[PDB]
């Protein structure tokens, strides 16, 4: 029932730093700790992301981690630093810079062992752990680096647990790393063997949607990572609150998994519209699966109706008919059967949740596995190549002793997710 | 998360007096050290004063006098001021050895203290120019020290490019022949500016024909504290100095990259025009704004590194990069995609009261590797060879201990740098 | 049921300036004398520590004892220097200069015997004593030194009290004296068979948890006596006041030796956590008991895991449940079955008293016999070796006399302590 | 908890004058000896003044009378002011015989008395020179009467370390020799400082290139203040004299600590300068401290002795030993571990009125004993025998009654000494 939280790197400090605030806003928890909500619900499952401290505290079930303790202090500077407590700040002092090697093999690993203490206490905090979550950068050094370090250890603590990752996947026009498919190269060799979900998340496709649909031209990373918040904190309420269909996260895993290896996640939200439109718009379930289908609605650089469709998760909050969604989700799949895979009969499944997130009436949240992200995995097993040849940066690497045939193996693991993307592309 | 600034030479030094006045500028702090308000720069005392972490050396006393008696004479602590009393006379041969390695130790125990100082030394740079004799010859001396005890931190150096038509120092090819040879192999990453390619953009984006050092040594201040304290300062995408290090040197070699600023504009170009962070990057992929004299064009990008200030949208940037990569005949080798570091601080960009460049709300600073940068060896190998086949001046140097063979060597060594550089050009 | 102390050496009056500054809090006495508190339990059981001089004064029941006026000066300057008699201050004249020959064999104890005279008028004045306790350093000339030659003599007039003492004991970073490890093997070599029960405490470790947990930057030696003495009060107010479970110390030294020879204790302490963090803690029995087992918060440099544990003691201050208790004590011996010794079945055992130490709801004090103890006293006992080859200020004491077969005894018995921990390390 | 102070000889004196006078400063004593406030040195009577329980022997007048004409002469008694006519002139030969053995009955019933107004005589400290006449000769007459009567009580002893290169007394080698001879023997341990070190602490961290003695036993006055002063007010962990000694000497022999004295620190390098108790005794560790000329890393350490004054807390303290412990190349003899004493008075620090030193907040002193003392001996050694070997100057002596054959076994004694430093140096 319970599910602990970390983020790692600038990123994942950043967006969790934006999903918290969204999940006390969910509960009604105050900024410095307290619970001044108003509703029966608000309290009821708290417990699977706070702790109540004496005094009527909570305490976000999650830990803070990080080289560099500006970033840290940054975070604890606003509203919601001053809920976490200062035993979820675990972090060192000279960062990784953005060095897998340094983070995972090196450096960063020698933080891992305070953390994972910290993990330790909270897992006996908890009553009984549902799963655990982790925000990360694939192309950063701890996000990704020793990032996923704990996650193995973790994975190996917890073989029962639910280990499931979201993080930024880099975009084709923005890396800032030189070495940044190098290093998401290296945590897919890692990650993908030892998590049992993986979210793809892309800023460049965030920032057409922020001006696509919602118009916007200030968006800073803040307003982006609401967006993504949006869709995390989409997932888990289900599970805490009441609905009407099946509202467990393992079971939206087996449902969305049809093969060990290939499991990848295209995020979408809806609605998802400026405000003038929203006096043109109308609130139907159709309307949502309209949204959702949307390719632009994505969250992932990726086009689904390029590749098959092997899962999708339909994900609904607020009172909607249990015929409409049924009606709409087969007609989604009538209409789009050209993309979906023929192995799975009836590849569009739902949930449902009574709650709407505040301030909207209904909003649905778009969890798809299409052969459609192999095609990033191709673009940063390319890119690598390139590099690999180069040995470009890889005198830092290998200067902290990543050796070369490990990237070798681990080129050979993302062509394999591409090959077995295939073998079910079909 | 401290780090070190060394100022080597009277160029390092001068710029250094430009550095650490923007500095106070940048906080408010007065000339005796009173800071009513960044630590990771400087050391506090309990009178709320604080010292710049940085070290001072001149082996003729007058510029460090020059500090001594300016009105940053209460701000710098008396041991940082570091001065001998003869120089290295444009000649590595005494800077390195004969003269400077004699001080060395009193200034390396200097910086030792500060490392003691330091908490969580990051690392350092040192300023300095590519021919003196202390600017290039003891700046190596120090390499060689400071890389031993200091193997992990970070050794960012920022020199002086021996402009090509102009060079009081007739040796100049020699000792930056010198220098390469032991430089390459210590540090981790030189910068390095041309003077002469600044004084146009201070003729034609400031309309300035009289540069002073004083004035040119403003601009190259702004470029370094938007990488020093706006790298400290908060922002979206806060990337540290190891960052900077570990996103822009991509070989063992080293690497040397040029340093493009864009804004540069005087108060009246500013009026009547709107820069957005596209137009002000575009402006930073122009030859024109090339702080180096070496032409962008010739050659092909390795690195590319894009630092923002004040008011920017990431939003922006990603469609300012878009085009970048697109639109423009920027060619680049093969192994580099495109990963451009950018760093986005929400610091705005500071101006020096009484300076001539235009308040601006938004800046960026480029610093970028180019395989252009051989033609620039190229200049100092004929430079070289023509003085050395003729054996001008030879004996200022061998007088000191300096032997023939250790010169052509560095050569080449010089040429072995510009045949990586060849081999980088060619594509795979 | 009664109780003598006696402090001795610069360490051991000022510790006892802050224990008995404890206990008059915990009863409402004031410092100049009189009992000004309320509540019944206050004065209930004062005679322990206090005998009630006319006009409602109370005498703490302990003997000051150095061999330096001024040490005394200071201690009688302050608050609580003015409940004690003039006649609890026996003293001399010239120091010992941290010097056991002097202290013990020689000039130390010409003052004994005017020690031991007050003892006795003690002893006289309680109608029954449970026993006694010393507080001292072990490498200190009085503390130890004098301090030991007194306990042999209180002991052989009283074999059926308890014996028990607290020293401190050299830390591995900041010994004072050349010497002290040679005055602590003389120490160990006349202490521990001639006491019940010592318990170990190491300023470094002090000064770790200070700033460790305790996030402070300016303890001085009476913050960390501070913390001593709440382990100290925490042991006797128990036995003092109403509780649960059972509430005498000779029973809490039975339960703590199993063995003649291997009595020493490493002392810890439960709450034991700043501020700040105190807004994010939440106040159960588990949560003591994490503080409790964690060896860092052990205020002896020692660690419980490299070692065995032979014997466990939780003593509980405030309202808890018994089940709650049990179960806890019971899953710590489940979880850390690896560090308990085999041949004692359920080795932790517990206490409890219900009256809570002021200011707080509960606390906890953990004292623990592991065979871990054995790597101080190989520290000390190979520094011994080194110094006594070359006569290390040996001129001074065997200037006084000490002959250095009586110390190569003493490096016998620390190595028998040792070899006995190993036989029942197993 | 009583002591006596003894001053022999000029400098014995000279010294002394500015301890009392620091002491004074300790209390704010008045010329007259009224106080309006440290009676374990200074004995009161019916109008409040105190006199400092101390000795001053001059065998020449002029000295005492500068103090008898000064205006601490009102706080002396005339008693304590003891002069003879005539001196030992340089030589142990009268100075310990001839002259001042006629003299030293008077001196010593003057000790005695005062030792009669003690209570409890902890013990004394004598303050001279290792190579003049009365400084060295006299007091190892003194010495061998204080130790009968006095045998427990604390014999320290405080000397000058004769300068390897200056030196104004050329039979000084002679006058050491005799001294080590005779004071190895009686007393319990001797301290030393070198003037010429002294000199370049005064030029390097006060920055003064002209000391006089009067500001040379101002430092020292500092030093001596801090464990004579401090030791008896109040701290955390408060040392006695009798505990220095149990705590600083580890064989029979003696043994001769050094001084190291940090912080030592001029007004202006005081300022933009935040001291730590770890940053002060980083410097205390530093060669450039250290009051002798003779090198730290030289030798083995043996022991060693810290004390604080003012803003201590024994948490830093720690953390500061872990570090010269493990940070350190200071070398240390196998015997020991390293206890070292911490002394921490709550006491601040103080400073001379019109002196160099800088306030400061915290200070301390350390102690050490280390193996490269038998070069100093070394150093003893050859002038001794240069001098010995021709017999220079050997009639000053010889017509006093010396022996030549004396003169040898005192040398060989010192041999034996340095014999001894070896075999610690060998480590076990
Ligand atoms: N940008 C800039 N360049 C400078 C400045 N001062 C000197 N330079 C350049 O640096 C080189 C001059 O070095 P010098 O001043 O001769 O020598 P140095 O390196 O200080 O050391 P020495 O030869 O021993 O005096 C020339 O190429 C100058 O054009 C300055 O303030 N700013
Ligand atoms: N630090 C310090 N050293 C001094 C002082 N006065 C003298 N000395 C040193 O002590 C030695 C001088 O001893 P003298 O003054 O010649 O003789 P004396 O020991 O007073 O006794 P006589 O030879 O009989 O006059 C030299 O090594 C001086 O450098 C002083 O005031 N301070
Ligand atoms: N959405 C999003 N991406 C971010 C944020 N911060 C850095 N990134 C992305 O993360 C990558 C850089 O890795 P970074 O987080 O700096 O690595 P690390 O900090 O060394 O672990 C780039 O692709 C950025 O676009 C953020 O707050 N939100
Ligand atoms: N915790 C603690 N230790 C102390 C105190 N005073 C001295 N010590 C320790 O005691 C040892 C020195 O012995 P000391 O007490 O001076 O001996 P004595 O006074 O001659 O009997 C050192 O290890 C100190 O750390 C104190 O007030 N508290
Ligand atoms: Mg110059
Ligand atoms: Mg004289």
């Amino acid at each position: 029932r319970e599910i602990v939280h970390i983020q790692a790197g600038q990123c994942g400090n950043q967006i969790g730093a934006k999903f918290w605030e969204v999940i006390s806003d969910e509960h009604g928890i105050d900024p410095t700790g307290s619970y001044h909500g108003d509703s029966d619900l608000q309290l009821e499952r708290i417990n699977v992301y706070y702790n109540e401290a004496a005094g009527n505290k909570y305490v976000p079930r999650a830990i803070l981690v990080d080289l560099e303790p500006g970033t840290m202090d940054s975070v604890r500077s606003g509203p919601f630093g001053q809920i976490f407590r200062p035993d979820n700040f675990v972090f060192g002092q000279s960062g990784a810079g953005n060095n897998w090697a340094k983070g995972h093999y090196t450096e960063g690993a020698e933080l891992v062992d305070s953390v994972l203490d910290v993990v330790r206490k909270e897992s006996e905090s908890c009553d009984c752990l549902q799963g655990f979550q982790l925000t990360h950068s694939l192309g950063g050094g701890t996000g990704s680096g020793m990032g996923t370090l704990l996650i193995s250890k973790i994975r190996e603590e917890y073989p029962d647990r639910i280990m499931n990752t979201f993080s930024v996947v880099p975009s084709p026009k923005v890396s800032d790393t030189v070495v940044e498919p190098y290093n998401a190269t290296l945590s897919v060799h890692q990650l993908v063997e030892n998590t049992d979900e993986t979210y793809c998340i892309d800023n460049e496709a965030l920032y057409d949607i922020c001006f696509r649909t919602l118009k916007l031209t200030t968006p800073t990373y803040g307003d982006l990572n609401h967006l993504v918040s949006a869709t995390m904190s989409g997932v888990t309420t289900c599970l805490r609150f009441p609905g009407q269909l099946n509202a467990d996260l393992r079971k939206l895993a087996v449902n969305m998994v049809p093969f060990p290896r290939l499991h990848f996640f295209m995020p979408g939200f809806a609605p998802l519209t400026s405000r003038g439109s929203q006096q043109y718009r109308a609130l139907t379930v159709p309307e949502l699966t309209q949204q959702m289908f949307d390719a632009k609605n994505m969250m992932a650089a990726c086009d689904p109706r390029h590749g098959r469709y092997l899962t999708v998760a339909a994900v609904f909050r607020g009172r909607m008919s249990m015929k409409e969604v049924d009606e709409q989700m087969l007609n989604v799949q009538n209409k789009n059967s050209s993309y979906f895979v023929e192995w799975i009969p009836n590849n569009v499944k739902t949930a449902v949740c009574d709650i709407p997130p505040r301030g909207l009436k209904m909003s649905a949240t778009f969890i798809g596995n299409s052969t459609a992200i192999q095609e990033l995995f191709k673009r940063i097993s390319e890119q690598f190549t390139a590099m690999f040849r180069r040995k470009a940066f890889l005198h830092w690497y290998t200067g902290e002793g990543m050796d070369e045939m490990e990237f070798t193996e681990a080129e050979s693991n993302m062509n394999d997710l591409v090959s077995e993307y295939q073998q079910y592309q079909d | 998360r401290e780090c070190i600034s060394i100022h080597v030479g009277q160029a390092g030094v001068q710029i250094g007096n430009a550095c650490w006045e923007l500095y106070c500028l940048e906080h408010g702090i007065q000339p005796d050290g009173q800071m009513p308000s960044f630590n990771t720069f400087f050391s506090e005392t309990g009178a709320g004063k604080h010292v710049p972490r940085a070290v001072f050396v001149d082996l003729e006393p007058t510029v460090i006098d020059e500090v001594r008696t300016g009105t940053y004479r209460q701000l710098f602590h008396p041991e940082q001021l570091i001065t001998g009393k003869e120089d290295a006379a444009n000649n590595y041969a005494r800077g390195h050895y004969t003269i400077g390695k004699e001080i060395i130790d009193l200034v390396l125990d200097r910086i030792r203290k500060l490392a003691d100082q330091c908490t969580g030394l990051q690392g350092f740079s040192v300023f300095h120019s590519f021919g003196g004799g202390t600017g290039s010859g003891f700046t190596s001396l120090l390499m060689e020290r400071l890389s031993v005890d200091y193997g992990k931190k970070s050794k960012l150096e920022f020199s002086i490019y021996p402009a090509p038509q102009v060079s009081t120092a007739v040796v100049e090819p020699y000792n930056s022949i010198l220098t390469t040879h032991t430089t390459l192999e210590h540090s981790d990453c030189a910068f390095m500016v041309d003077n002469e390619a600044i004084y146009d953009i201070c003729r034609r984006n400031l309309d300035i024909e009289r540069p002073t050092y004083t004035n040119l040594n403003r601009l190259i201040g702004q470029i370094v504290s938007s990488i020093t304290a706006s790298l400290r300062f908060d922002g979206a995408l806060n990337v540290d100095l190891t960052e900077f290090q570990t996103n822009l040197v991509p070989y063992p070699r080293g690497h040397f990259p040029l340093a493009t600023y864009a804004p540069v504009i005087s108060a009246e170009k500013a009026y009547h025009e709107q820069l957005s962070v596209a137009e002000i990057t575009n402006a930073c992929f122009e030859p024109a704004n090339q702080m180096v004299k070496c032409d962008p064009r010739h050659g092909k990008y390795m690195a590319c590194c894009l630092l923002y200030r004040g008011d920017v949208v990431p939003k922006d940037v990603n469609a300012a990069i878009a085009t970048i990569k697109t639109k423009r005949t920027i060619q680049f080798v093969d192994w580099c995609p495109t990963g451009f570091k950018v760093g986005i601080n929400y610091e705005p960009p500071t101006v020096v009261p009484g300076g001539d460049l235009a308040k601006v709300q938004r800046a960026v600073c480029m610093l970028s590797n180019t395989t252009a940068i051989a033609e620039a060896w190229a200049r100092l190998d004929h430079k070289f060879d023509l003085m050395y086949a003729k054996r001008a001046f030879v004996h200022w140097y061998v007088g000191e201990g300096m032997e023939e063979g250790e010169f052509s060597e560095a050569r080449e060594d010089m040429a072995a740098l510009e045949k990586d550089y060849e081999e980088v050009g060619v594509d795979s």
